[PDB]
């Protein structure tokens, strides 16, 4: 089983650095090379560069030659990548492939690493602040979370009890910080009599908040 | 930089449709491209290489053809599970590139968007901040655009949008808009009201609440 | 375990030609270039030409333009040699060869030689 | 073209002696792309030395490749009965490739002692 496990989502100041692990298993890594990706969250791929454990020998685009410097250590099996001077326009998931190699390098990747979220961003953790939302048959209220940073929150309605006509929206980026929200839609009868409650949580800041949703 | 130019970007199929995807190159290659599926929130897996060689694992349902700068990729009669998004990429010369793109979706029912809109709650006012939301809940297709009027004056700084996927049960479309201002402007104005303009409708969905 | 299994001994005519085929198994085929080359009756070993698996280039010797054709079938893995316009000089043994694998160095031509070889296809041109 | 002149000829030798082939380019190579191939009768021939002087997989270590320009040397420290073949030498840049005439490694017949 082909495996690159990639290092946890970096967090990173602008004009900072940051280095990437890709952590190689099931095959013999000095065999095979390794190139990194990036993919801004809701678009295409784009090639960043190629090494050869083996030899070290890399090759780069030359879109990334000063910011980016790809490494390897073939005692441990891992490679890396080393990013400079990050900026806003670096945030984004960033992969390592193992790369066909025979005669000659092949330059097509067969086997993809878990993926390292790079966030460049000079925000604090912060919590959310939660705001209930309120306004036929169908009922649908709402769960504003506001202001919270980083990534990710959890959101259940009524512990978990409801979970047919709910869904959550993509967080959004707003002065530096995320807002989230989370929509909940139940029978009219059950709400105002019946309460309804959005458990949000923070495991970054250590927070959890149970909003009521009570009637305006 | 070889440009891919990926086409269609956005398919909508029916469970056993024929897909056909295209990827044309700006200059003459030799056979060198490659075929990637990405699910959402998943790394991509390769399915095809020089063009028409399945990898290992990959159903026989999915092929490809092509040669020098038309290549093609084909799924005899697509599954639930091939829902995803499908890149080609070229391995001749470097910097090696990508297309654009291309995401399936469950072909569905025309459906209008429920609109629901929330004024700024009693909490989030004890801070100086008033945000007005607005749920664009279970539509089909994706497509729609939503607009905010304060006191019927169109308003467009301020305002974010989030989308969801397509879900995976009832195969629609939410999105939120959410106007944010500050206490002291939302208390200078009367109604706050956001329209959806659909194809499902010629004229916008509206809602509106009055903050008195 | 790399192996290519050519095609069997051939008898030609003047005038004809032969077609030799490489089932290549144990790697990659489109990975790798291939070599074809020929051994005349105690003669010297002879290159022909070379063929991308790939992308299916390839370069012959001047000594064989016009006459060798050098094609792949990736679907099948197996390389192959068509020789036309038969005479006596072209009775020989005929070996198809991978190159060898991409060391890290400064270009694949390091790896150019014949690291596997074919256990050879006997070409007699008679009569 | 490149030619390769291989030299001797034919090399008589008994066991356990030391052979010395040579292998001699018309113009200058890089030593990276020179190689030795073995054939025995009836065999095919066998990758040796890639590279000028890196043995390839299973070859002994009495098998030794030197040299570069236009003079390269192979050399068997000493000669076991299953060393006794046809040795070629090759070039495989970029221009062509090409093979030596090769060298003929007999067994050297003795008189009785
Ligand atoms: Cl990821
Ligand atoms: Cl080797």
């Amino acid at each position: 089983q082909v495996q690159l496990q990639q290092s946890g989502a970096e967090l990173a100041r602008p004009g900072a650095s940051v280095k990437l692990s890709c952590k190689a298993s099931g095959y013999t890594f000095t065999s095979y090379g390794i190139t990194w990706v990036k993919q801004r969250t809701g678009q295409g791929l784009e090639w960043i560069g190629e090494i050869y454990p083996r030899s070290g020998k890399n090759w780069y685009n030359e879109r990334f030659k000063g910011k980016a410097t790809l490494t390897a250590d073939t005692s441990s099996s891992t490679a890396y990548m080393e990013f400079r001077s990050l900026t806003s326009e670096d945030s984004a998931v960033y992969f390592c492939a193992r790369t066909e190699y025979g005669s000659s390098p092949q330059w097509y990747f067969d086997a993809w690493g878990t993926g390292t979220t790079v966030t460049v961003s000079s925000a604090k953790t912060t919590p959310p602040s939660v705001y209930p939302l309120a306004p036929n048959s169908m009922v649908t209220l709402g769960c504003l979370v506001k202001g919270y940073f980083p990534e990710p929150v959890t959101v259940t309605w009524n512990s978990g009890s409801l979970s047919s006509g709910v869904h959550t929206f993509p967080a959004v980026l707003q002065s530096d910080l995320y807002t989230l929200s989370s929509s909940v839609t139940v029978p009219s009868s059950p709400r105002p009599s019946e309460t309804v409650t959005c458990n949000v949580a923070h495991p970054a800041s250590s927070t959890k908040v149970d909003k009521k949703i009570v009637p305006r | 930089s070889i440009v891919m130019t990926q086409t269609p970007k956005f398919l909508p199929v029916t469970a056993d449709d024929r897909v056909t995807i295209t990827c044309k190159a700006s200059q003459i290659l030799n056979n060198e491209v490659a075929w990637y599926q990405q699910k959402p929130g998943q790394s991509p897996k390769l399915l095809i290489f020089y063009a028409s060689n399945r990898y290992t694992g990959v159903p026989d349902r999915f092929t490809g053809s092509g040669s020098g700068t038309d290549f093609t990729f084909t799924i005899s009669s697509v599954q639930v599970e091939d829902l995803a998004v499908y890149f080609c990429q070229q391995h001749y010369s470097s910097p090696y590139t990508f297309g654009g793109g291309t995401k399936l979706e469950v072909k569905r029912a025309d459906a209008a968007p429920t609109v629901s809109i929330f004024p700024p709650s009693s909490e989030q006012l004890t801070s100086g901040g008033a945000s007005v939301v607005c749920f664009l809940n279970n539509f089909y297709p994706k497509d729609i655009n939503v607009k905010w009027k304060i006191d019927g004056s169109e308003r467009q700084n301020g305002v974010l949008n989030s989308w969801t996927d397509q879900d995976s049960k009832d195969s629609t479309y939410s999105m939120s808009s959410t106007l944010t201002l500050t206490k002291d402007e939302y208390e200078r104005h009367n109604s706050y009201t956001c329209e959806a303009t659909h194809k499902t409708s010629t004229s916008p969905i509206v809602k509106s609440f009055n903050r008195n | 375990q790399v192996q290519l299994v050519q095609s069997g001994a051939e008898v030609k005519k003047p005038g004809a030609s032969v077609k030799v085929s490489c089932k290549a198994s144990g790697y990659t085929f489109t990975s790798y270039a291939m070599h074809w080359v020929r051994q005349a009756p105690g003669q010297r070993l002879e290159w022909m030409g070379w063929i991308n698996a790939g992308n299916g280039n390839t370069k012959y010797s001047q000594k064989f333009q016009g006459r060798v054709t050098i094609t792949r079938d990736t679907s099948a893995s197996t390389a192959y040699m068509e020789l036309s316009s038969l005479r006596s000089e072209d009775t020989a043994v005929y070996y198809c060869a991978r190159v060898g694998p991409y060391c890290g160095g400064d270009s694949p031509q390091d790896n150019y030689y014949m690291d596997v070889w074919g256990k050879g296809t006997t070409v007699t041109v008679s009569s | 073209e490149i030619v390769l002149t291989q030299s001797p000829g034919t090399l008589s030798l008994s066991p356990g002696e030391r052979a010395t082939l040579s292998c001699r380019a018309s113009q200058s190579v890089s030593s990276s792309y020179l190689a030795w191939y073995q054939q025995k009768p009836g065999q095919a021939p066998r990758l040796l030395i890639y590279g000028a002087s890196s043995r390839a997989t299973g070859i002994p270590d009495r098998f030794s490749g030197s040299g570069s320009g236009t003079d390269f040397t192979l050399t068997i420290s000493r000669l076991e009965p299953e060393d006794f073949a046809v040795y070629y030498c090759q070039q495989y840049g970029s221009s062509s490739y090409t093979f030596g005439q090769g060298t003929k490694l007999e067994i050297k017949r003795l008189v009785p002692r």
